């Protein structure tokens, strides 16, 4: 409860169509955190979607969404965005944005959800 | 500890604003702080509070995501950084103190108060 | 003069202060608070992963170290219990990784960490069994050396683990510190020739299994009481407040744990063998009173000294981001004095092996902790947890002395 996150957007969408997601952060020094997006299907574990670095804006995507998803950040508004372009029905999940300091990511642990202590309530994205 | 306000004024819709609340210099680091706003003739409703240790922060649903409450101990000041102001945020902003507190929504659970700074947001 | 024991205790404490500092500087109060529940499961595994028979191992080993027949039966049965429990421990870990992460972290995002522990806990059980073996042969040198190398390679393992894996890597590292002790222990047990490997072949002796089973039942009662108590209190504390607030209270416990174990080294090696031998009431009361006249002023002087340098203690062993513990120091240290004071009453019950009294002791602490947290956690937060910790051991110390004078007068 140092950095609290609030999701927004998502819902119903037809296959092939687009959808934008946004996450707002109420916490001090937002430009020092590693922001990421995680989705989760009923009964499955939280999986990595995208992340943005706290330094030069370096981005990383999953093998599932690379090319179709695009993550971005705006330190001025303490918000991060996730533009989802081509949408297959397998993308139906609850998408959550998370925050963490660079020391929690390490070298290979940038995609692990347990490396992100602060989370959001998630938003529902359903692809018909 | 004495609380005084600063940083208010008239702003447009969507712009940012920073509220400052200066505290007297006596054991102020053991005091929990919170921000309240009030409509003309209406009650003082909760905005955001910080736990007296500085680890936990509480926000209202109409507040979370846009406003950030923090504390600077070397300057004895409490901040409320506003980011996307909307006409519904137009009120009088108070900062309140509580020894070993800062986790209540009610104003009655805050003993010390400030004079308040008015912020109006238009369009 | 057990200088080997003190040396290994010193090296173990220095490493714990190290990795604790690194965990606090790298991941702050959020990391120290979140890892607290995971560090709890580790200590329980060290208590129970090998069925918790190791103290029964070192006892019966010394009893029969001169009878090659009975010496093989005790080790072969102990190796059988370790192997079976370790395999059962692997199964429950791989089959319930998400529910364990839930009860420990609140999210199932640590499934892979709990599943990997199933392999790590095998190193716990076998390493502990190999150390308990070297204890029962009065091999303090091979035990202390294996503990020194194991703690050193642990620090090495923790660094590369957290550097590569981040926070979860630091959590896996913490698991590798007591698990990687298998390598130095096995090398020392075999190369020194203290016992031939043929004695470790798993056999089953009905009689010796039942005696070691009572040691298992005792560790079971130890595991499902105070450990699950602290977990619920950190979960309730992280639910009302933040995980950063958990790291504030867990930090004061991490600092107190530094001197407390060097103080408890004056217990198991000198106290426990004494109370078991003597029998008469007047003889027993004299030994309880003399230990209290030593450990109570000893823990009070150490506590008061870390309170005197609480600003320096936070800045030294942890980070400046932990400055908010300064006011929790006083409340926790009073509970420490009373816990160590009630330690002498517990070590009496351990010598008596009264599972009835041990159950009552652990249940009393768990109950006092729960009710006092429920009253103080939602109100005062992390400080309310330190206020709880004191108030239980205020009642616990008082109640322990009362039942002592009652039991002294044949209640």
């Amino acid at each position: 409860a140092q950095v609290q996150l609030v999701e927004s957007g998502g819902g119903l969408v037809q296959a092939g169509g687009s959808l934008g997601l946004s996450c707002a952060a109420s916490g001090r020094t937002f430009s020092n955190y590693v922001m990421a997006w995680f989705r989760q299907a009923p009964g499955k574990e939280r999986e990595f979607v995208a992340r943005i670095s706290e330094s030069r804006g370096t981005t990383d995507y999953a093998d599932s969404v690379k090319g179709r998803f695009t993550i971005s950040r705006d330190n001025a508004k303490n918000t991060i965005y996730l533009q989802m372009n081509s949408l297959n029905p397998g993308d139906t999940a609850v998408y959550s944005c998370a925050a963490t300091l660079p020391a929690w990511t390490g070298i290979i642990g940038g995609r692990r959800p347990g490396n992100y202590p602060y989370w959001g309530q998630g938003t529902q994205v359903t692809v018909s | 500890v004495q609380l005084v306000e600063s940083g208010g004024g008239l702003v447009q819709a969507g712009d940012s604003l920073t509220l400052s609340c200066a505290a007297s210099g006596r054991t102020a680091y053991r005091y929990g702080m919170g921000w309240f706003r009030q409509h003309p003739g209406k009650e003082r409703e909760f905005v955001a509070s910080i736990w007296w240790t500085g680890t936990t922060t509480y926000y209202a649903d109409s507040v979370k995501g846009r406003f950030t409450i923090s504390r600077d101990d070397v300057k004895n000041m409490v901040y409320l950084q506003m980011n996307s102001l909307k006409p519904e945020d137009t009120a009088v902003y108070y900062c309140a103190a509580k020894f070993y507190g800062g986790n209540s929504k009610r104003p009655g659970d805050y003993a010390y108060w400030g004079q308040g700074t008015q912020v109006t947001v238009s369009s | 003069a057990s200088l080997w024991t003190a040396a290994s205790t010193l090296v173990k404490i220095g490493a714990g202060l190290l990795v604790g500092k690194l965990l606090a500087v790298s991941f702050g109060p959020a990391g120290l608070g979140l890892a607290a529940n995971f560090r709890q499961l580790i200590t329980v595994l060290g208590v129970l992963a090998g069925a918790g028979i190791f103290n029964g191992v070192t006892k019966y080993v010394a009893q029969y170290h001169d009878n090659p027949q009975q010496l093989r039966r005790v080790v072969g049965t102990s190796s059988a219990m370790v192997l079976g429990f370790s395999t059962l421990m692997a199964l429950v870990f791989v089959l319930a990784a998400a529910p364990i992460s839930q009860g420990l972290f609140g999210n199932t995002d640590y499934q892979g960490l709990v599943r990997l522990v199933a392999l790590v806990q095998m190193g716990i059980a076998w390493g502990n069994l190999l150390l308990a073996l070297m204890k029962g042969f009065r091999d303090a040198a091979g035990n202390a050396l294996s503990l020194i190398v194991g703690s050193l390679i642990g620090v090495l393992a923790y660094y590369v683990s957290y550097r590569l894996g981040g926070y979860e890597g630091a959590l896996l590292g913490l698991a590798l510190i007591p698990a990687l002790v298998v390598i130095p222990a096995a090398i020392m047990l075999i190369k020194r020739g203290v016992i031939p490997l043929s004695y470790l072949k798993p056999s089953w002796d009905n009689g010796l299994a039942g005696q070691l089973s009572k040691f298992t039942l005792m560790a079971l009662i130890t595991s499902v009481t105070l450990p699950v108590a602290y977990i619920m209190m950190r979960k309730l504390l992280a639910a009302q407040y933040s995980w950063d607030e958990v790291g504030i209270w867990q930090g004061v416990s991490s600092i107190s744990d530094a001197y407390l174990q060097f103080i408890t080294a004056s217990f198991s090696v000198y106290l426990l063998p004494t109370l078991s031998r003597l029998t008469e009431k007047r003889d027993i009361t004299r030994e309880v009173v003399k230990s209290l006249k030593f450990v109570l002023p000893a823990v009070a002087a150490a506590s008061f000294t870390v309170w005197l340098l609480r600003d320096f203690a936070i800045w030294l062993l942890l980070s400046n981001k932990f400055t908010a513990m300064r006011d929790l120091f006083a409340w926790q240290l009073v509970g420490d004095v009373l816990k160590v004071g009630a330690y002498v009453f517990g070590y009496l019950v351990i010598a008596k092996a009264s599972l009835r009294f041990y159950i009552l002791a652990e249940v009393s602490q768990f109950t006092l902790l729960m009710v006092f947290a429920h009253w103080l956690i939602p109100a005062h937060g992390a400080l309310g947890a330190a206020q709880a910790y004191m108030a239980t051991y205020i009642v616990y110390f008082s109640l322990c002395c009362g039942v002592f004078l009652l039991w002294r007068r044949r209640a």
